[PDB]
């Protein structure tokens, strides 16, 4: 899975030590960024908004549903309701700052320029330009679409400021941020609810039990930061 | 016939009366307003109202 | 001798003095703020520097050793080579904006009294954050490696 | 609804697209110059922050500029046009002739404070309302004497024409009279209380907005930050406002009626009787201040206390004590409970273990501290009586029980010299003249801490097991 080693080139060896490696590459290149001063300057600031899962300034709702869109404006706000394809209940977005402006999508064909009336719109797509917010992305796509737009942001960011870094370090550490699940109905385990259980040992225990396996324990994904991640250890 | 005929006209026709007539509104919501052409009807109960 | 000044420079430098005065009468005759007016200056004497280097870089033969050392990928660019050739242009304040004075002046020519005064605001918020922005780095990466 | 009105609006609408052209390519080599020093900058690090902050300011600059580019226009007696708006836009090879003005120009000035009295060298103004990029109509307002004006949403212009009166002195030929009054109001200098009573048909509240204009643009600098509340009858009327408001640029309006003044509830206009005539008046305060007293009630009941070996300690003595010495610090009510509850308790700790613990024999070390610590905090955690006890006698209340509470009882109305005309069935067929009797009453009742520290801590446990609880 992880894939071949850049020092030796061939195929990583066993014992070998990849998150450390992970940290110091995406370390060294960091004083070549944008920082703050002693978001708008997408630099160490942005990386550190991401790898501690923090809700951005410039937050950007996304589409919960797929379907199309119904386009309203009034002074100084947005309001979009999407209209579902399946045929069941639409969703709005209703005090959308036009300060944000919209999604302008520069298609390749047509120069579609801006996010428009009657336009479609795929589940997990972005309405606002700005940034979404990781947990909405989450319970809507799921983990691992959480994880490979954590990537893609990251080295887009990284990308934008001449750094060249594979994305298995990014995505070491994000696998580290998504490791783990809030249990809500212990079921028939020696769990109890509102814990923070390891998604393996979770998935060994539940799948162990076949013994009445007629309710076994329910678990839900969170995302944390590579702060609380750390505090969230089992040492 | 007010009404019907502001229609043809192309300027606010609002019509004020009591509130239990339907279709006139109060002279209270006429407040700090201008129309073009107003009509008052049963001016009597709304000055003893 | 090997560094050596392109001719057009006056040219240039001369062509956008004439945008600026008239951006100042227009100041004075009111159609303008007093900030809208720098913002102006600036996109104006931030063009020149564009200019001075490409005839800078289209008047240096390949023969030179200050070009050579740049092309070759050994150490350096052309912005350098500007700021030595050519004119070190705008320069910031210690708040972190610009200055619409430039620096119309190389180097090589010799920077006046007040450009090599208003040159020590941003040289000096470099040496002070190069230690501020290591800790920060450092900060992530004690993070992602814990 | 004329043809001339179509043209003028297509050109302009083609107008106004030429400078969001403009704005779009400036965003463009904007963003291009901001990849391009982000990527190398060639040069050093403070260079190459310096460069990036510059280009996003101008991005953030330019994509607010895009919601209502152009205000309106100006038309001068010499035919120069000029170009109002929130950015300032010039073509650099003619010399940098002013495409569109920014309102903060000293040359833009003939557009806030323009009068048709005291103009300045103006011949019309036009503003436009836009959505957020589209103009959808525009309003004429002639700096002088109008004949007909296709579009105006007040159509004063054909009014001011059509003025036919007797010959004579004619009380100064009709117009200029009107537009020097108007003149003489909005070029005023008191920066204080105005008020311009006058009557119907004389264009008072256009006036009056045009005043606003005038002040918001002169002290835009004390104002640009505060705001500009209007108030008024009905919503109908504040649309209309809303409507035919001038700039105010850069700054922003509230609109309201005596029903909303408060955070959250729109009344609408219920109208309590004329006896609420005695609500819109200002000894009801004392009605409210006697009516926030009658809510320490004082116990007459003895109230049991039960700390595993002491008597009921709290009676009249205690509790009128307590009241007094609470009423005793000239601040509000819910912040008053602290001193309320310092005082009961201090007279039934320090006043209860030398009475009640063993009594007399030691004057230091134990009654200081020890049993009087013992005694506090059995007594602190009593949330069962003891709380109940105090709520009971100093409730933690709030002003949208007390109007209830009060207008209904008709006992504790008669003990806050109130009268009777203003009881009704229901306590919360809240009114118009209730509405600044809540806003008067978070000022004599204020604050809590206590509550406010437990509540906010439950939040905060609330929203930390709903996704993770390892808070610490």
């Amino acid at each position: 899975c992880y894939g071949r080693s850049m020092a030796t080139g061939k195929l990583v060896d066993i014992g070998e030590a990849v998150g450390i490696v992970a940290a110091q590459s995406i370390g060294e290149p960091g004083t070549q960024l944008t920082m703050r001063t002693f978001d708008i300057v997408g630099g160490l600031p942005r990386v550190q908004e991401l790898f501690e899962a923090r809700v951005p300034r410039n937050k950007a709702p996304i589409a919960d549903v797929a379907g199309r869109v119904r386009l309203e404006e009034s002074d100084k706000f947005f309001k979009i309701t999407i209209v579902p394809d399946d045929g069941g209940e639409e969703v709005v977005y209703d005090k959308l700052s036009k300060r944000q402006r919209l999604r302008v999508i520069t298609h390749e064909d047509g120069t579609e320029g801006v996010l428009s009336d009657g336009d479609h719109v795929e589940v997990g797509d972005q309405l606002m330009e700005g940034a979404a917010d990781p947990h909405e992305v989450l319970r809507v796509q799921g983990p691992r679409e959480v994880q490979i737009h954590l990537v893609k942001e990251v080295q887009e960011v990284y990308r934008a400021q001449g750094v060249s870094i594979h994305d298995k370090h990014i995505e070491v550490i994000v696998r580290q941020m998504l490791r783990r699940v809030t249990i809500i109905d212990s079921g028939s385990t020696e769990f109890l609810p509102g814990s923070l259980t390891e998604r393996a040992e979770f998935e060994a225990e539940n799948r162990r039990v076949v013994a009445e396996g007629g309710e076994p324990a329910a678990g839900r994904p969170v995302l944390m930061g590579i702060t609380k991640a750390s505090l969230a250890t089992d040492s | 016939e007010f009404v019907s005929e502001e229609a043809g006209r192309e300027g606010t026709s609002v019509v004020i009366g009591p509130p239990d007539v339907p279709g006139t509104v109060p002279p209270s919501e006429t407040k700090g307003l201008e129309f073009d052409a107003v009509l008052v009807v049963e001016p009597e109960r709304i000055l003893a109202d | 001798a090997d560094v050596l000044v392109p001719p057009q420079k006056q040219e240039i430098l001369e062509r956008h003095e004439a945008e600026a005065d008239a951006i100042e009468r227009k100041y004075q005759r009111g159609a303008l703020n007093h900030t809208e007016r720098n913002e102006s200056l600036v996109k104006i004497w931030q063009d020149a520097t564009e200019e001075v280097g490409k005839a800078l870089e289209e008047f240096y033969p390949a023969d030179n050793p200050i070009i050579t050392i740049v092309k070759s990928g050994a150490t350096g660019n052309l912005t350098q080579t500007r700021t030595l050739a050519g004119m070190k242009g705008l320069v910031t304040n210690p708040k972190g904006e610009f200055i619409p004075r430039p620096i119309k002046s190389s180097f090589r020519e010799g920077l006046t009294v007040l450009e090599y005064f208003i040159n020590t605001h941003g040289a000096r918020k470099g040496l002070a954050d190069t230690a501020l922005r290591t800790a920060d780095s450092g900060y992530l990466t004690r993070r992602l490696v814990d | 609804s004329g043809r001339d009105y179509e043209d003028e609006l297509q050109s302009e609408r083609d107008y106004v697209a030429g400078l969001y052209a403009r704005l779009d390519a400036e965003r463009a080599q904007s963003q291009r110059r901001y990849a391009a020093a982000l990527r190398e900058h060639g040069g050093t690090a403070v260079e190459r922050d310096a460069e990036v902050r510059a280009l996003a300011k101008d991005i953030a600059r330019l994509n607010v500029a895009d919601n209502g580019l152009c205000f309106g226009r100006l038309d001068t007696l010499d035919d120069a046009r000029l170009y109002i708006g929130r950015l300032g836009i010039f073509d650099r090879d003619n010399d940098f002739e002013p495409l569109l003005l920014d309102w903060r120009a000293p040359m833009a000035r003939p557009f806030y404070v323009a009068t048709a009295a005291n103009p300045e060298n103006m011949r019309r103004r036009r503003q436009f309302h836009t959505l957020g990029r589209k103009v959808v109509d525009f309003t004429d307002e002639i700096l002088g004497r109008p004949t007909g004006a296709e579009h105006d949403a007040t159509n004063d212009a054909a009014l001011l024409a059509a003025v036919n009166a007797p010959r004579g002195e004619g009380m100064r030929d009709i117009v200029a009279t009107i537009q020097a009054e108007q003149d003489q109001v909005i070029r005023l200098d008191h920066t204080g209380v105005l008020v311009i009573e006058g009557g119907p048909g004389t264009g008072k509240t256009v006036v009056a907005l045009h005043r606003v204009a005038y002040l918001l643009y002169t002290y835009r600098k004390q104002m640009e930050r505060h705001g500009v509340l209007v108030v008024g009858p009905t919503p109908a009327f504040l649309d209309h406002i809303g409507r035919v408001l001038p700039s105010l640029g850069e700054s922003d309006a509230v609109f309201m009626t005596p029903g909303d003044f408060v955070p959250g509830l729109h009344v609408t206009a219920e109208d309590t009787p004329e006896a609420a005539e005695v609500k819109g008046s200002l000894k009801i305060l004392d009605v409210l201040k006697a009516a926030v007293a009658d809510r320490q009630e004082l116990p007459s009941e003895p109230i049991p206390i039960d700390l595993s070996d002491v008597t009921m300690r709290i009676d009249a003595e205690t509790a009128k004590w307590a009241r007094d010495e609470a009423r005793k610090t000239g601040l509000p009510h819910n912040e008053a409970r602290a001193e309320f509850v310092d005082v009961v308790t201090y007279v039934v700790t320090e006043r209860a273990v030398a009475r009640i613990g063993r009594g007399w024999l030691t004057r230091d070390d134990k009654h200081a501290w020890e049993k009087m610590r013992a005694d506090v905090v059995g007594e602190l955690e009593d949330h069962e009586q003891f709380n109940a006890a105090l709520d009971a006698l100093w409730p933690i209340l709030t002003p949208e029980d007390v109007l209830a509470q009060l207008y209904t009882s008709h006992e504790r109305l008669r003990a806050a010299g109130a009268p009777e005309c203003l009881w009704r069935a229901d306590g919360e067929a809240w009114t118009v003249s209730d509405v600044p009797l809540l806003d008067e009453l978070v000022d004599l009742l204020g604050r809590n801490k206590a509550a406010d520290e437990a509540a906010e801590r439950e939040r905060r446990e609330e929203e930390a097991y709903a996704a993770g609880v390892l808070d610490l």
